[PDB]
């Protein structure tokens, strides 16, 4: 896997297909769920994270409203 | 549903707790032939 | 846990960074003083 | 009033659609309680 | 409390005037790798360290600029 | 179509086939009042 | 401009009709009380329907106020 | 397959400690706190954070997750944790 | 096979009596509802 | 029309009396029975109870507990187990037992047996609002 | 001679405390199953056909329930009664009762009985008492009284007209009821 | 201006309100095992004690919606806790939503009504012992009653989760303008936005309950 | 010009009467919750009439705001 | 005109009368609750009491809506 | 002209006070449901208070109409 | 020109405030039948208290009588 | 001239707020009937409560009717 | 000048408001007699939640009265 | 000019909303001297349960102040 490979090469060599991006989503959200949910005596930390990214989505699509509301002018 | 009953008591532990009580308050002069007349003899077996 | 101490390249980055950006914070504040307060007036 | 314009409700209706009806029940049925063991 | 100083003066510390040699030798390296474009055999894990380090840097930069304008939300005038 | 008509239809057929068939309807009928919506707008 | 004038007034007359649920909510916490200190062994189920009531008489006060925000910005 | 025991180690439930270790060698301990902190203050001083409303209904909300977590912690791991355990009881009993 | 790595065709096959009964209730959750 | 059966199981206070008015401290509230009154049934708790006769003449007892029943017929049976007029109790020894009572509150601690003493306390703070 | 004394009191009580059920014309269940046979006698003999009354009517209603397919449960006052009937109805027995007749009865006494009759886990549908009703120096005749249950007053159409009314007033109302019964019974069974 | 956070939002021009509004599915996870993890265990109990509340009154025809309606209340709820976080667009405030969830329970309810149980389906419209010179008007009254039902549902839903929403930006609004001002004052709006925070989480579980509720009983009057 | 103003404001002060049925749906739920502390043996027909006497209280607002409707939207 | 636009304020004033139609039905249900759980076997007599009681808090309330009606129609 | 505006608009107002004749109509009733089922031996008289009761409460909603139909019609 | 249009106007808004005595005739008998239902034999004084009751409650309603003739009449 | 008839409109609308203290005193006296029907012996007392509570319900009435006189007369 | 007049406009109309603070207090003496008559032992704390309602609920009316004043005389 | 005018009459209009508020309270604290001379050992949970009432009810109130500042300022 990446962070170990060190060639642009790998960028087009992945299968950038339908199926494919959905199967790299899919082993995401399964690293994600086995390594901080799918254990025994689990963290709540496993969901806030989660949370977390979503308030990051969250402010992303509404920054377009609130520069509106910047204090000041530069 | 009183207090007591929710511990679990009935009404006839409720009128000897306040029988008992009403009789101690007497004074002595009526409290012993009180709580002779309504003291309890029966054994359980 | 014992502590690691920075490689004396990022050290001098970051203090070079800190002193470079106290001269543009102060030379962008006095340059922009006198324009904001201008169209401040001009805008009443 | 945002919610008075009708250009973006399909958009609000679609989505929805698949969640209720299918994804939500879809992981419903896979929610099981089986039966007591003697 | 305390434990954040003793922490800062190993590491959060201006640089004293005796490695600063030591710096620009790691200076000079990195343009080396700049001067021949050896920077490819950097895996992407030390890049993005390194990456991480630059970031942490400019935000030393930004701060000072913070701090040089007396005001932390923007430009007060 | 594998998978899907698998792991989607297949579970599903029991509710949208003979269960759901009134929503069936009143998603008609809603959808019906929501292009009259639309339509006066 | 006289449509702002009465859109205004109209926004508050829209919004005097939520005296009814505030009280409806009253008489809903009340009875929760009354009904609670009558029967403390049924708090679950008692509180279930004052619950129940409050969602259900709040929410009459809430179209009055959303007259009001159709008065106010919608038109 | 059976599950492992512990999780992946967050710190204030946010960031997990394979940054910090990551960090670690070359900005030491430090490091990594006063990079959020630089960063936090580029955001708000840049106007990539915009200070509104939002701001203190975040702080609101925020506060009474932080709170929520901390009261009824342990008692919902407690709880989850003695569900599995009377599961497992019966069914070895049933065994 | 302990409990702990079982699934519930596991246990549909080692106690044949807590397999749901999909015939007399075919749909979710193939159950009483006072029997969950 | 009220006929009043007043009784102790050893004393009889009332026997078809026609009263016009009596006070009872049910569990459930005090109240007050005239002629024609509801139908009801109740069980007491301590407290007085007021006879009133036609007489305009009013009979204070001290009911520890028991049962009232108001009939169609207007016929009420007042049954206590512990009837006595307040010129056989005493302020002082309700007063002291209402404060062992409540420091063996103070002290108990298990559910059953605090219940116990605050049925107590209860019926010696009712002696003590009843006395004086 | 004392307790003819005593049992007028004690009779006007014990027939208030019944008025209800006979305002009211409580008829109880003909259909439930668990009954509850309560027997009153002393623990002193040389009394002549007391216990033998009260054994046999015990007896003759035990079969005349169980012949109809009720579980009958037994209670006795006294040691004399307990001692009739325990060789033959032995497997049919809830309660007894010791240390009565020597000192006159109380109505700590039927306290007593009623508490160890309600802490005693058998949610009885109905009840009867039997008694020796006192009616002179010469004679006296074996009585029986009916015990109704929580569910036969509430369930009844005529207790509708009892206002204030819910399952705590008249749980606590038959519970001191029980009491009065049984305090009647001793103090009709003593003379 | 103040309504911005219903707006339908974008994030580089892509509706990003379909992936808002697919995402409550995904914090569910489901998995085959006899004993599992913390969550699925929690989440199992809230689903069984939800299916418990909300079906045992139904006979066994309407307890066929038991999928239906669970996933109803599971959908909304959580749907409505992730709009409490911030900056969050809640879908539940949009009456295209709460309409389209609306329109279609309760005409499958009065549809399956009106083709099995006519005869009762009419009868229902007057009580069982309505004297007779007022059978009339109890008629009219009836029937628009029930045909006013969808759009009540979803006119509450819609109306609450907005006013309470709007309730907190104006509170916030408020606690930033006076942070400038006297700081007690600040302290307690701010205290009085952590109640009125509390109060939202109440309201998001209680409005999913209460729209799930009525849909079930519009579906019992019609089994 | 000036008779859309008042349509604004027929429609606020026609509005206003959903108080009533605000109030009279606290008082339906709340007499529930009595009610059903008092006998929770009739826990179904006591909710029966529960939702019977709200499904005609709030019928009484639903008027109004029709009214409302009836004077912002069709005159 | 200003004649239409009084007209239109005054309809919408009337309206409100409709508020103590529905607390009265409210009212009057709820007691029917609580008197069913206080005597069960007067079902049927109560409940007609309730609709008449009904039958009369809705007139009253009928009667300001038909008033609206004859200021906005009628004259 | 000005004054048929009001005319209109104060009818409407004083119409609007029949609220508390329904509400008024409404407890009256209730509490007779409610004093029939506790004492059903009562019945004929209860129903005369509550006929009193009834006729007393709406004699105030009828002086509201009266200020009303002389606002509009008379005065 | 305007002030007879508003004295019309404020003689409506001032009758209006006759709903508080119909509202509180309406509590005082409906408790009258409850209070007479329990204990039928205070009837005299129960009544009594019931006519001071409905004088005291009429009584308000009549000051807002009064201030409408004062604003329609005496001004 | 258009101070005085906003003094006549206020003065309406300040004379409205007279219905809460009619039906507060009516629940207030209707909860005397009830309470002394229930506890006759307490006769003395429940009315000092009642008088209690009429003087302050009268109170807030009198508030709103000398808000009204004053903007009537006193501007 | 028209400025001042909906200021008296609209302090009568905040004016209107102290009704609910009367109903309230009505409501609160109430029930402090129906519980003083069941209850005559608990006369002190119960007229201290007494004291504490008339306490809380009128503060509500005083509010209007102040927003009443803030528009007739300040803003 | 006509525009402020009309906030000054909204703003009033919509803080008569908070008469429901009052109402509620007294309601709240009513049924709490109610059940508490009911059951005076539940002391605490009733007067839990009358605050969370009080808050709800207050709740209801702000509802109808944000509307009142969404006219008299952000227009
Ligand atoms: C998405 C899920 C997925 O596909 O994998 C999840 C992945 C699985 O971990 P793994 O399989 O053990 O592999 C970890 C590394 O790939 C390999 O681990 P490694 O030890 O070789 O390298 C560690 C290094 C590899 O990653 C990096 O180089 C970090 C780059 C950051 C940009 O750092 C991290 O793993 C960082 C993870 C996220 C850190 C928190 C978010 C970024 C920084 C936050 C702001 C800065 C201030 C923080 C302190 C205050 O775990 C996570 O990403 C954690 C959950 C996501 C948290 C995001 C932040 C929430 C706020
Ligand atoms: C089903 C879910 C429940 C079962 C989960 C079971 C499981 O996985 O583990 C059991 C899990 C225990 O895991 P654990 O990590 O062993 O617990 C540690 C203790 O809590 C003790 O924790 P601690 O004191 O060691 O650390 C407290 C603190 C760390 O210290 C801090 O104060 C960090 C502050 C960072 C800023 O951590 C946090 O609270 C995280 C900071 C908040 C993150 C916010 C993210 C952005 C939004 O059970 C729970 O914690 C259950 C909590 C239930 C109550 C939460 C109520 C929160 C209020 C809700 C407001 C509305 C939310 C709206 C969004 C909702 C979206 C759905
Ligand atoms: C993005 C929004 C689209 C969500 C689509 C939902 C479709 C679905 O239900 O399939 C679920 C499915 C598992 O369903 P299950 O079999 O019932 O467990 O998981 C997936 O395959 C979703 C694939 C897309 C995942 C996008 C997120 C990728 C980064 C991972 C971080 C998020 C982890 C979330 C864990 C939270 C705690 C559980």
């Amino acid at each position: 896997e990446v962070k170990l490979g060190e060639l642009p090469s790998w960028i087009l060599m992945r299968d950038f297909s339908p199926s494919g991006i959905f199967g790299a989503f899919q082993r995401g959200y399964y690293r994600y769920y086995n390594k901080y949910i799918n254990v025994k005596k689990g963290s709540i930390s496993g969901i806030t994270m989660v949370l977390a990214c979503y308030v990051l989505f969250s402010y992303s699509f509404s920054y377009k409203h609130l520069k509106h509301e910047r204090l000041r002018k530069y | 549903v009183a207090y007591w009953r929710q511990a679990g008591l009935s009404y006839i532990r409720y009128s000897q707790i306040c029988a008992k009580a009403v009789r101690d308050a007497l004074k002595t002069e009526f409290k012993a032939n009180a709580e002779k007349t309504s003291g309890s003899n029966v054994k359980i077996v | 846990v014992p502590p690691v101490q920075v490689s004396p390249l990022i050290k001098l980055g970051r203090y070079s960074a800190l002193f470079l950006g106290v001269a543009y914070g102060a030379t962008r504040y006095n340059y922009l003083k006198p324009r904001a307060e201008e169209e401040r007036r001009i805008a009443a | 009033m945002p919610q008075l314009n009708t250009t973006v409700w399909p958009t609000m209706i679609t989505p929805m659609l698949l969640t209720l009806f299918l994804i939500t029940q879809l992981k419903m049925l896979n929610t099981n309680y089986h039966l007591p063991p003697s | 409390l305390a434990t954040f100083w003793y922490y800062a003066k190993v590491e959060l510390v201006p640089p004293t005037p005796a490695e600063i040699p030591r710096a620009i030798q790691s200076l000079k390296k990195i343009v080396n790798s700049a001067q021949t474009g050896s920077f490819k055999q950097l895996t992407v894990k030390e890049a993005v360290l390194n990456g991480l380090v630059a970031t942490e840097v400019l935000m030393w930069f930004y701060v000072g600029e913070i701090i040089g304008k007396r005001g932390i939300i923007g430009y007060d005038v | 179509l594998q998978s899907i008509i698998k792991n989607i239809w297949i579970p599903m057929k029991p509710y949208y086939t003979k269960v759901y068939q009134e929503i069936w309807i009143g998603m008609g009928l809603m959808g019906f009042i929501v292009y009259k919506i639309r339509a006066a707008d | 401009d006289i449509d702002t004038a009465a859109k205004f007034i109209g926004a508050g007359a829209a919004t005097v009709g939520v005296a009814g649920s505030g009280a409806g909510i009253g008489t809903v916490f009340g009875s929760l009380i009354i009904g609670y200190a009558r029967n403390p062994s049924l708090k679950q189920q008692l509180f279930s329907y004052a619950i129940l009531g409050f969602a259900l008489s709040e929410a009459m006060g809430l179209f009055c106020l959303m007259v009001a925000f159709l008065i106010l910005f919608a038109m | 397959p059976p599950l492992p025991e512990y999780g992946g180690k967050v710190r204030y439930g946010l960031i997990p400690e394979e940054f910090f270790q990551f960090l670690y060698p070359k900005t030491g301990v430090t490091g990594p706190y006063v990079l959020g902190t630089g960063l936090i203050l580029y955001a708000l001083s840049k106007e990539i954070y915009v200070i509104s409303a939002e701001t203190f209904t975040a702080l609101s909300v925020l506060g009474v997750m932080v709170y929520g977590i901390k009261k009824y912690g342990p008692f919902v791991a407690d709880f989850a944790d003695k569900l599995n355990e009377q599961k497992l009881a019966q069914l070895e009993e049933a065994k | 096979i302990p409990f702990d790595q079982m699934t519930i065709e596991d246990l549909n096959e080692a106690f044949p009596e807590t397999k749901l009964d999909k015939k007399k209730y075919p749909y979710w959750p193939h159950q009483p509802i006072e029997n969950l | 029309q009220m006929s009043f059966t007043f009784a102790s199981p050893t004393q009889v206070f009332f026997n078809g009396a026609n009263v016009r008015q009596v006070d009872v401290p049910t569990l459930t509230g005090a109240f007050g029975i005239l002629a024609a009154h509801v139908p009801t049934l109740q069980v007491l708790r301590p407290g007085l109870v007021v006879v009133h006769a036609e007489d305009g003449t009013t009979s204070k007892y001290f009911v520890s507990s028991g049962s009232i029943a108001v009939n169609a017929d207007s016929s009420v049976q007042l049954l206590a187990e512990e009837a006595v007029t307040l010129d056989m109790l005493d302020l002082g020894a309700a007063k002291a037992n209402l404060e062992k009572a409540q420091a063996e509150l103070v002290g108990t601690a298990d559910e059953a047996t605090r219940a116990e003493i605050q049925i107590r306390i209860e019926a010696n703070e009712a002696l003590v609002k009843a006395l004086e | 001679a004392r307790a003819e004394r005593e049992l007028k009191p004690a009779r006007i009580y014990g027939l208030g405390s019944l008025a209800l059920y006979e305002k009211a014309d409580i008829k109880g269940p003909e259909d439930k199953k668990k009954h509850l046979l309560i027997g009153v006698s002393s623990d002193r003999g040389l009394c002549g056909a007391i216990h033998s009354s009260i054994a046999k009517q015990m007896k003759s209603e035990v079969a005349t329930l169980t012949a109809a397919g009720k579980e009958v449960m037994l209670v006795g006052i006294g040691d004399k009664i307990r001692g009739i009937l325990y060789r033959t109805h032995s497997d049919q027995f809830l309660v007894a009762f010791k240390e009565v007749g020597r000192k006159p009865p109380t109505f700590g006494d039927a306290s007593v009985i009623a508490l160890e009759l309600l802490n005693s886990g058998y949610e009885f549908d109905e009840g009867s008492i039997i008694f020796n009703k006192f009616r002179s120096v010469i004679s006296y005749k074996t009585e029986e009284k009916p015990i109704f249950s929580l569910n036969t007053v509430a369930s009844a159409d005529s207790m509708s007209i009892y206002d204030d009314i819910d399952a705590d007033v008249l749980q606590n109302y038959q519970e001191y009821n029980l009491a009065n019964i049984i305090y009647y019974s001793l103090k009709e069974s003593t003379t | 201006n103040l309504f911005a956070s219903f707006i339908a939002p974008t994030i580089l021009g892509l509706p990003a309100a379909v992936l808002i509004i697919l995402f409550p599915p995904l914090l569910i996870p489901t998995s085959k095992y006899l004993i599992n993890n913390r969550l699925i265990t929690t989440q199992q109990w809230l689903i069984k004690l939800t299916s418990k509340q909300m079906m045992t009154m139904h006979n066994t025809k309407g307890r066929t919606w038991s999928l239906m309606l669970v996933s109803l209340i599971i959908f909304i709820a959580t749907t409505n806790l992730l709009g409490l976080l911030p900056h969050s667009f809640t879908p539940t405030t949009q009456l295209s939503m709460n309409l389209a969830m609306a329109i279609p329970l309760w005409a499958g309810t009065v549809i399956m009504g009106f083709r099995s149980k006519i005869k009762n389906a009419l009868a229902h419209f007057l009580p069982q012992g309505t004297p007779t010179p007022l059978i009339p008007m109890l008629v009219i009254i009836e029937t628009i009653s029930l045909l006013i039902q969808p759009m009540a549902l979803a006119v509450r839903l819609t109306a609450n989760i907005t006013a309470g929403h709007l309730l907190m930006h104006l509170i916030g609004s408020a606690t930033l303008a006076m942070s400038t001002i006297n700081l007690p004052s600040t302290l307690i709006i701010f205290t009085i936005l952590i109640l009125l925070t509390i109060l939202e989480i109440a309201v998001a579980l209680i409005q999913a309950y209460v729209f799930t509720l009525l849909v079930s009983l519009y579906l019992h009057d019609n089994t």
